[PDB]
């Protein structure tokens, strides 16, 4: 049945050549091999090029062109909104654009490399989906919303404590950001994800090294809540909630500057619906 | 066999009728066309 | 003897 | 003076160093445990 | 094992742990002497209790 | 300052084509506020609506501050950042805050 | 010696109700399990129920009083009704009118009792079956922040109005006001630690769920039997994350990562919130003295004006 | 606002929802 | 055995305690009696 | 078997007494009726 | 033996295409030539 | 068997000493009490 | 057997002592009652 | 057995050369020191 | 047989289509031709 | 059996020395006490 | 056998040297003490 | 296999890797010559050290 | 296994680690000499304690 | 295998590793010579200690 295997045999059993995306498009993968523990393929080279160039451009824009060695006092900022969607090598915001493009290339390469490694091991495509959700979050924050608004100066600056200034000013320009419905849905899903993670961790740890059967945890979760979900159901719920949390919060930030200007004036319709308008008295009107 | 059950149709019809009655009463009360419950 | 959980059960 | 206040070290920098060092050490030990020799089903027969 | 350790500390130390322990205690003694000297010098420079 | 335009106050201001029946605080601008709130004009400005760092003040005073601040930003057609840098609200680095102090004193 | 059938099908106070279990089809198709009930109703479970419903009754009746006992205005205004703690003129006193803070005091006391009794329920029902007590201590870590928000921070500040109102919109208002009052909360270092752990928890939950579903063809989700001998699904998950990141974990210690990442969030948040008013009355100024604020001498403000 | 570019970008934001919907539909169909 | 004595005891005791606490809170907030007045 | 357990009653009564003592001390000493710990 | 003609063809073609696109974009963005100018 | 290992003692003591030394040097540097590293 | 183990006693006492020492130093030195490390 | 393979060496050196060439060309272009590609 | 004619046909066709779309988008959204608005 | 291995000692000591060197250089540079890299 | 392999030493040394070279070039260019890359 | 690789480099190289290595080193020498010429031309144009 | 190691330190080293240890201690001695020289020169330049 | 290595360093090196080691150390020596020359030139241009 089971015996002691030293994990060298399990790694050497599953290594196969040529089952990736580039191997299916070109007929061969140019970089199909392993360096150390990592699998290098195509999209494993594009990603590393982007990573190196992005780090170099970020540090050059920070240390030079600003003259500060304090890492927590840099402002790697885009061009002003008066420049439109133009890029000029001779104007401020050029090293922000270079860094942004390199980071985009790195993230998309990471996603495609995950798809490759899923294909090699005959797995499903859940991890690329879950990572593509947050990659699309980055894309809408830095590409779609600036293009729709009309300038590259609508993206956020890449400073460590200074990108939190952009968040604050954008959230108070469209006051009140708490009253955004998609914002509320995203916050609800974040809190639920943390609660579910704590619950699953506790549940699996509480039964680990014990002379008990595998049905004790079902009785535990049915005595307390009346309902026990199952073993694949909890992991499915984890996956779905994690992805949806950011999928819903893309919409709030996109619609903040394009279709809406005020999240307090959004709710002005509620008291004007014919079912309950004109039923109160003074200070209880509307 | 049957597409729908009698129980489901009864539940749906009763719920819809109650909701519509309440909605129409609320709209007519707040419209102000009739005297009805005036101070 | 050696188990995935760090235990060594006979 | 170019120096932060003592609360700057108490509340900001020591916790950051602790977080980074703890992440590194926890990763080292979890990877050490994961890749050792224990009971597994034989890949040849199982697949 | 348990060969060079004294009879009193046999149930607590090894052959290699005893040697490492000796190194550590010597380091601590030297550091303590240097720290005392540094504190005396800095008090002579500027007393911090007034 | 002259940068604002040098506009004057005349009869059409405060009236907008009506002799009587003038309505400050109509029901349209009370969307998220209680429909009896009024501007707190019995205080002193600057200093009447300051809340940051004060240990003789709590959430009741912060709510009273926020009602007035939403009125101010609804009556301009702008957001909170017409007059503030939102990373520090005590900051006076926008000129509209000084203009607003003068206009609070005037009203 | 534990009889699971007796634990789930016993009568009396120390026993279960809803004894003939139900069944929901769409839960069976999506989540893989559809049985509902029975539920344990022993002592420590009636006390939570009764005290929670006492507090809820108080809150809803006060909503009705504020509206004027008009059901239509009640329905219209339900999501912006609240009961607020006594204002700042009172200190921590309890001699407050019912429509000015007494209702909040009563309801909050009952809520405290109910959450404590729920912790006791979790603990005792974990011991009654054969499992350990890890959910109870996670709930304790969660309750640390709850008691900081509702009991200890107002106590250290000296007034009850430092606590949230009971309402759908009132919690958002409390968050906004508390951030505004004490400088800027973005420059609170323990708020940074809390956000680190919260976003890490969401990331880790998504990763674990996705990688277990992706390898579920070889029954990798049976994590109880995978901690005795690991088969093809767990081997494939380990190889995937090793070839991606250069390091991986077990089917055992990944849930340790989960527990501790979810636990640290509430502890760091409680420490930060408690320090917020009592030691550092202004976080932006403190961050300026601590050298973590960027200069920003010439902002481009045309972005922030319509 | 152009209202044509904005709606294309909104369409992209909505299309980003598709793999999760497909995952739910696959789970539903494959578990009769 | 339809009715259990332990359930009746627990429910009655808890109901009485909750009622006593609520009535004390309401009477204190009313302000009608002097009681703990300044 | 046993309708009532001594241990459970001990636990419940002890906790109730402690909670009542804390609450009564808070209510009495935060009202200002008694001259206790005045600056 | 570790070097195959097809893989090198793929790599060189990809690199040349990406370099050409990059140089075109940079020269267009510089504004030094009266090319596609309003 | 002995309650504690030698390795644990070494790790704990070394880590605590290094942390304390760094903290004390940075607390003394920024106080301004001594003329050290002053422009 | 004994109610507690020697190792648990050592761990609890050592951590309590260290935490108490740091807390008391912070409370006493930040009150401004003593002339220590001042420019 | 040799430590490194020839393919790995070629790949790493080519990557480093390309990255450095791109970095230096982008720094020199925007430095403004040379009259190259000026509008 | 190292090279398959089908693979080269597919790759070249897709590359040509992508390049046509990219060049159309780049030329149309410029100072000249101004999205044909004129 | 020795408590620590030689590899771990080498890694820990080398990393500590490099980190301390970098930190001390950064602090002495940012102090402004020495001329060094002034414009 | 032996503590470290040859290839790990080569990788670590080469990576550290390259990173330090880039860091020192950036710091010296940002300091402004030399008339190196000026319009 | 390695029958035209020199005896000194037999443990490290192969028959085809030797030819590829020759091509690479010739590429590097040509690139270095071109780079030297380019640097001399650029310095003659505008010196960057003043 | 351990032939070059002196008898005192045999329970702690084997002869493939004694050589690396010797290299490390020689490096540390050279670094300390250079560091002392650098500190003396820097103090002669500008004293950092006034 | 372990026959071109000198007798002292046999427990640590191979033939291939010995050859690569020689290449690496010669590279380091050449780079150090170049670095010394560069530093002397930069000091002659503009001293960085005043
Ligand atoms: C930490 C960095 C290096 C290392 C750096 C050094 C350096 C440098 C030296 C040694 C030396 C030794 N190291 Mg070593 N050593 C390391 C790792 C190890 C490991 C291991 C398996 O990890 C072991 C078993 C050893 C063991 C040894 C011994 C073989 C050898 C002599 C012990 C000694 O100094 O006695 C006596 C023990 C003491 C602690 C002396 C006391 C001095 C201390 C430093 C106090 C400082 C204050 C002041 C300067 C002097 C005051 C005197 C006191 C009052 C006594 N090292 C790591 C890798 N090691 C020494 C050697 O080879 O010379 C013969 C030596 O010089
Ligand atoms: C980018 C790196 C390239 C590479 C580029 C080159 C280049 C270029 C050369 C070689 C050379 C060699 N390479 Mg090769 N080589 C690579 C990968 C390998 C691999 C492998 C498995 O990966 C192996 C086994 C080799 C093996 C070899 C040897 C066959 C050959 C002899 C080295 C030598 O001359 O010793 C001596 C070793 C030294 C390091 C001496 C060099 C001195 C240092 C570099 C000084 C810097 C130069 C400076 C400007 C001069 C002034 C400094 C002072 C004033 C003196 N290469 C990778 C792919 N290789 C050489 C050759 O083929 O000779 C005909 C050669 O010129
Ligand atoms: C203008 C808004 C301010 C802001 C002001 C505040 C304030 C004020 C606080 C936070 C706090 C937090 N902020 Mg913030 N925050 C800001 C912007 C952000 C942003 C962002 C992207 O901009 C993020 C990610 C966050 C993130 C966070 C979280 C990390 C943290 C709360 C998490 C938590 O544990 O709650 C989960 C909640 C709990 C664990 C307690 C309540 C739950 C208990 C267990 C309830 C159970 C019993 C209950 C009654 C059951 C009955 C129900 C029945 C089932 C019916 N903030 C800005 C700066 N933020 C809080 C904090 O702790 O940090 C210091 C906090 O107090
Ligand atoms: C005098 C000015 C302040 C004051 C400031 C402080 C400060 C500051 C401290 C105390 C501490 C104490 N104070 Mg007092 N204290 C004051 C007034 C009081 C009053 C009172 C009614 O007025 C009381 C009852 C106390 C009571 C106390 C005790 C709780 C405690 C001393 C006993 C103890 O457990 O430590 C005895 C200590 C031990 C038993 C631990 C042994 C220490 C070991 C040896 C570690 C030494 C460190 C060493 C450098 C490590 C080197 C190791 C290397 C390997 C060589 N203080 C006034 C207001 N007090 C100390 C404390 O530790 O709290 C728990 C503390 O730090
Ligand atoms: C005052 C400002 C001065 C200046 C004064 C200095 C001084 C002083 C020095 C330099 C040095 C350098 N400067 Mg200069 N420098 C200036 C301006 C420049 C400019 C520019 C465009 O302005 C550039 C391009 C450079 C470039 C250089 C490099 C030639 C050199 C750093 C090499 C290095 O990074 O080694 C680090 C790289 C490594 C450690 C690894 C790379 C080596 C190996 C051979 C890589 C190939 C192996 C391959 C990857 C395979 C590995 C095998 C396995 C598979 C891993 N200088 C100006 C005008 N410069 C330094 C030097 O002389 O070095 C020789 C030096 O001392
Ligand atoms: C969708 C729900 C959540 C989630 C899940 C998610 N994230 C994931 C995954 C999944 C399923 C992975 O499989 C993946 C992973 O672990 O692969 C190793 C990953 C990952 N998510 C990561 C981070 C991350 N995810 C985050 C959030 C979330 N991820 C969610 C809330 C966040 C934030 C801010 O909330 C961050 C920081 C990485 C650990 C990893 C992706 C690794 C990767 O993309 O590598 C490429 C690049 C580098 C390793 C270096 C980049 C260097 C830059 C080019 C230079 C700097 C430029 C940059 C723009 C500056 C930014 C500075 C900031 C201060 C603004
Ligand atoms: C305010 C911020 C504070 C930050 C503090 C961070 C804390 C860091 C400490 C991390 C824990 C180090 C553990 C050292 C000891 C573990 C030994 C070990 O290897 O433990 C193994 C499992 O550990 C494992 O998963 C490895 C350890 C557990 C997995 C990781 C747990 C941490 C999860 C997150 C918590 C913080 C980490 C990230 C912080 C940002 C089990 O093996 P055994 O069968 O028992 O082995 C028996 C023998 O072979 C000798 O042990
Ligand atoms: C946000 C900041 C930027 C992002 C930084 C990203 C970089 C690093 C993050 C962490 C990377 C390490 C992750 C785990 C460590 C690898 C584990 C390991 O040890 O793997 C090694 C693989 O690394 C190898 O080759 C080497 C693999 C390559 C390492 C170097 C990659 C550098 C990437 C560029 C970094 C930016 C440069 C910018 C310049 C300014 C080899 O190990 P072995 O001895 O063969 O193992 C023994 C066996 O069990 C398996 O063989
Ligand atoms: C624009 C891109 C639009 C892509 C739409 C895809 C719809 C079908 C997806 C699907 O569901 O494809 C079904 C397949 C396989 O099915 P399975 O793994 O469930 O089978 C299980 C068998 N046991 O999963 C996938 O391909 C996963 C692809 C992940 C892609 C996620 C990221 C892409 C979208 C977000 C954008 C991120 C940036 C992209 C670049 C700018
Ligand atoms: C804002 C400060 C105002 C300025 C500027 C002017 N008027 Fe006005 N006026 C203002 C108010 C708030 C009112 C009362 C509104 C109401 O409903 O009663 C008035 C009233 C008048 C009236 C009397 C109207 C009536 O009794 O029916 C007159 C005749 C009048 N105001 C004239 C007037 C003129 C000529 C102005 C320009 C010089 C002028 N007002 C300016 C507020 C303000
Ligand atoms: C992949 C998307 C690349 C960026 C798309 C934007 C095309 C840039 O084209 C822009 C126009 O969009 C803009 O109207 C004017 C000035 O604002 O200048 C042009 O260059
Ligand atoms: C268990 C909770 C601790 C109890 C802390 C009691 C704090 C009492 O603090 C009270 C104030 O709350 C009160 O407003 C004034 C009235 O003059 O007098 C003070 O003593
Ligand atoms: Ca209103
Ligand atoms: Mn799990």
């Amino acid at each position: 049945s089971a015996e002691v295997i030293p994990f060298s045999i399990i790694e050497e059993f599953y290594k196969r050549p040529g089952k990736t995306l580039a191997a299916r498009f070109f007929g061969v993968d140019p970089f199909d091999f392993w360096i150390g523990r990592f699998y290098v393929g195509l999209f494993g080279a594009i990603s590393i090029i982007g990573i190196i160039l992005g780090v170099a451009f970020y540090l050059y824009e920070g240390v030079v062109n600003e003259g500060t060695l304090n890492i927590l006092a840099m402002r790697i900022e885009p061009p002003p909104v008066s420049q439109g969607l133009n890029v000029d090598p001779a104007q401020p915001g050029f090293f922000w654009f270079l860094t942004m493009v390199a980071a985009t290339i790195a993230f998309v390469g990471w996603l495609l490399r995950q798809i490759d490694i899923s294909l090699k091991l005959d797995m499903g495509m859940e991890v690329p989906i879950a990572f593509g959700a947050v990659v699309s979050s980055w894309i809408t924050l830095q590409w779609l919303r600036p293009i729709a608004m009309g300038a590259w100066g609508h993206g956020f600056p890449l400073g460590i404590t200074h990108h939190l200034d952009w968040v604050s000013n954008i959230g108070y320009q469209y006051y009140n950001f708490f009253y955004n419905p998609f914002h509320a849905i995203g916050i609800t899903l974040l809190f639920a994800s943390t609660l579910f993670l704590h619950m699953h961790g506790s549940a699996v740890l509480s039964e680990a090294k014990r002379n008990i059967s595998d049905q004790n945890i079902h009785v535990f979760w049915r005595n307390i809540l009346g309902y026990s979900i199952g073993e694949i159901g909890i992991h499915r719920v984890a996956f779905w909630t994690g992805a949806a949390s950011v999928l819903f919060s893309n919409l709030c930030i996109f619609l903040s500057g394009t279709f809406v200007k005020d999240w307090n004036a959004f709710w002005g319709f509620w008291d004007k619906m014919p079912i309950w308008n004109g039923v109160g008295q003074g200070a209880l009107v509307a | 066999d049957r597409p729908f059950e009698f129980r489901t149709s009864v539940v749906v019809s009763t719920l819809l009728g109650l909701v519509m009655a309440l909605l129409i009463h609320f709209v007519v009360l707040s419209s102000g066309a009739f005297n009805w419950l005036r101070a | 003897a050696a188990a995935p959980a760090g235990a060594a059960a006979a | 003076s170019p120096w932060p206040v003592w609360s700057g070290y108490a509340l900001c920098f020591v916790p950051l160093a602790a977080v980074i060092l703890g992440f590194i050490i926890a990763a080292r030990f979890t990877d050490k445990q994961a890749t050792s020799a224990y009971l597994r089903l034989d890949p040849a027969k199982a697949n | 094992q348990n060969d060079l350790v004294p009879d009193q500390w046999k149930p607590l130390f090894n052959n290699a742990e005893w040697l490492v322990h000796d190194i550590v205690v010597k380091t601590i003694y030297g550091g303590l002497i240097i720290a005392v000297i540094a504190h005396v010098l800095c008090w002579a420079w500027t007393p911090w209790i007034r | 300052p002259a940068s604002v335009g040098g506009y004057q106050i005349t009869c059409a201001t405060c009236h907008n084509g009506k002799a009587a029946g003038l309505e400050p605080y109509p029901i349209e601008i009370m969307n998220t506020l209680p429909n009896d709130w009024r501007l707190p004009l019995e205080l002193d400005y600057p200093g009447g609506l300051v809340v940051t760092g004060r240990k003789d003040v709590s959430n009741h005073e912060v709510e009273q501050n926020q009602f007035a601040m939403y009125h101010m930003n609804v009556s301009m057609g702008q957001g909170c950042t017409f007059c503030h840098n939102a990373r520090y609200f005590p900051s006076y680095e926008i000129a509209q805050k000084n203009h607003s102090i003068i206009m609070l004193q005037m009203t | 010696p534990i009889d699971l059938h007796d634990e789930e099908y016993r009568d009396g106070l120390e026993g279960t109700i809803a004894k003939p279990p139900g069944h929901v089809g769409w839960m069976q198709r999506l989540l893989g399990e559809g049985q509902v009930g029975p539920i344990y109703v022993g002592l420590w479970g009636v006390i939570s129920f009764i005290t929670f419903f006492a507090s809820a009754f108080i809150i809803l009746v006060d909503y009705g009083r504020q509206v004027g006992w008009n059901p239509i205005i009640y329905l219209r205004e339900f999501w912006n009704l609240a009961v607020y703690p006594p204002p700042t003129e009172y200190g921590l006193s309890w001699n407050v009118p019912w429509d000015k803070g007494g209702a909040w005091l009563a309801a909050t006391f009952f809520l405290h009792i109910s959450v404590l009794t729920w912790w006791a329920r979790l603990y005792t029902r974990a011991k009654a079956t054969g499992v350990g007590t890890q959910l109870a201590w996670g709930f304790a870590s969660a309750l640390s922040l709850y008691f900081v928000i509702y009991l200890f921070h107002p106590l250290a500040l000296g007034n009850w109005s430092a606590a949230p109102g009971h309402g759908f919109r009132a919690i958002l208002d409390w968050t906004n006001y508390v951030s505004i009052h004490w400088g800027n909360f973005y420059y609170n270092p323990f708020h940074m630690l809390s956000i680190f752990f919260l976003l890490g928890s969401t990331l880790l939950l998504a990763m674990h769920g996705a990688t277990i579903v992706a390898t579920s063809k070889w029954k990798s989700e049976m994590e109880f039997t995978e901690m005795m001998a690991e088969g093809p699904g767990t081997q494939r998950a380990q190889l995937f994350w090793r070839w991606v990141m250069g390091w991986n974990a077990n089917s055992y210690n990944i849930h340790i990562w989960a527990w501790w990442f979810a636990a640290f969030t509430a502890i760091t948040g409680a420490i930060g919130l408690f320090l917020s008013g009592t030691l550092v009355p202004d976080w932006y100024a403190w961050g300026e003295t601590a050298k973590i604020v960027a200069p920003w001498p010439n902002p481009d403000w045309a972005q922030y004006v319509f | 606002m152009n209202w044509i570019v904005a709606t294309f970008m909104l369409m992209f934001v909505l299309v980003a929802f598709l793999p999760l919907v497909v995952s739910l539909a696959y789970t539903w169909v494959t578990n009769p």
